[PDB]
């Protein structure tokens, strides 16, 4: 009574008067999301509902993991939580989890290659930076950050559609066997600063041995000590390649391809785009750098941040959504 | 310098 239903596909959307025009705008494993219009706040939202959230402990798990994180994580560069609900009455009956969004105009995908001047390619920089240390903040490393999660909207906006865990953004501890620190999402901002600037992808792997093959080809193969760090088996592929020496920065992004700024953007890239992660800029420095920091407000960028049953599962959930 | 308040998508 104060829900209606909506068939959207094999799937039917279950939600409150207050959201219509419904409309499918993806899916994926963990839901299905559709484009609407709530009349109550009148602005445009994205609504999620989650797929399958009780088939085993897994699921479970995960839904709980992303429910509890969007309501904890409030940041003007992360999407945010507008709403959460279940048609649903009671815990006995309880299904159905909808989460309810912003709706965002655009993903990065098209945007970053349409050539963009420098105040547009450092202003959306910065902001993702600024998502990516709040996430960090929570003790949330993304490690898949890529330009179909990250979303826009025409006034120039950014946020991090979601949490992470196109082989394109991986950083090289992910396409191989390595461990990660924070500084594993600044390999992934480094590549898209790069397609910013060249229009088109910069490494783009065929495959995940491809992707590797890709990255030292422009970068030079990565020192011993690097080798070192690699698991017996990656490191018997990988070290015995060809030996290359890479290009220098310079050749890689020159004066060409850009609309002081473009020496800036440079040097910055190349501290981004370090294969050794060890050697690579942290989140810190890349927001403290002259091409980045010429936006900085302390308000954006330094802002303050186990095994159950399926059923116990459900109850967590269920006080989360109520 | 002021902050960019459009984006063509
Ligand atoms: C991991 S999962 O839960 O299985 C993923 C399910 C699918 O996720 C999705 C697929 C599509 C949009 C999606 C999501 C998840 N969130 N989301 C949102 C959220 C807010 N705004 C927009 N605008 C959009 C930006 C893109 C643009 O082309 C149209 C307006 N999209």
């Amino acid at each position: 009574n104060n829900f209606y239903s909506v068939e959207i596909g094999d799937s039917t959307f279950t939600v409150l008067k207050r959201y219509q025009n419904l409309k499918p705008i993806g899916s994926g494993a963990q839901g299905i999301v559709c484009a609407a219009y709530d009349a109550i706040l009148e602005r445009n939202v994205a609504i999620k509902k989650l797929s399958r959230p009780f088939q085993n402990q897994t699921h479970a798990k995960r839904a709980y993991r992303e429910l509890v994180l969007m309501k904890c994580v409030n940041h003007k560069n992360i999407i945010g939580l507008l709403n959460v609900f279940t048609p649903q009455k009671s815990l006995e009956e309880f299904q159905d989890v909808y989460i309810v969004m912003e709706l965002m105009d655009a993903n990065l995908c098209q945007v970053i290659q349409m050539e963009l001047d420098h105040e547009r390619m450092s202003y959306l920089l910065y902001q993702m930076l600024c998502g990516i240390k709040h996430l960090h903040s929570a003790g949330i490393i993304h490690r898949d950050l890529k330009p179909s999660n990250i979303v826009v909207k025409s006034d120039c906006t950014l946020k991090i559609l979601d949490f992470g865990l196109t082989r394109y953004y991986r950083a090289p501890e992910v396409i191989l066997g390595m461990g990660y620190k924070e500084n594993v999402d600044i390999w992934s901002v480094g590549c898209i600063m790069g397609e910013m600037i060249k229009g088109g992808v910069l490494f783009p792997g065929t495959d995940h041995i491809d992707q590797w093959n890709k990255v030292i080809e422009q970068l030079g193969t990565p020192c011993p000590e690097f080798m070192k760090k690699l698991q017996p088996t990656v490191r018997t592929y990988v070290e015995n390649r060809p030996k290359y020496a890479g290009y220098s920065f310079e050749k890689l992004f020159p004066d060409v391809l850009f609309p002081l700024k473009a020496s800036q953007a440079r040097d910055l890239l190349s501290k981004m785009l370090v294969i050794d992660a060890s050697k690579r800029i942290s989140v810190d420095e890349a927001l403290q750098h002259p091409y980045i920091n010429v936006w900085y407000d302390p308000s954006e960028a330094e802002a303050p941040p186990r095994e159950h049953t399926i059923e116990e599962w459900k109850e967590l959930i269920y006080k989360e959504v109520m | 310098p002021k902050r960019p308040t459009t984006l063509n998508l």
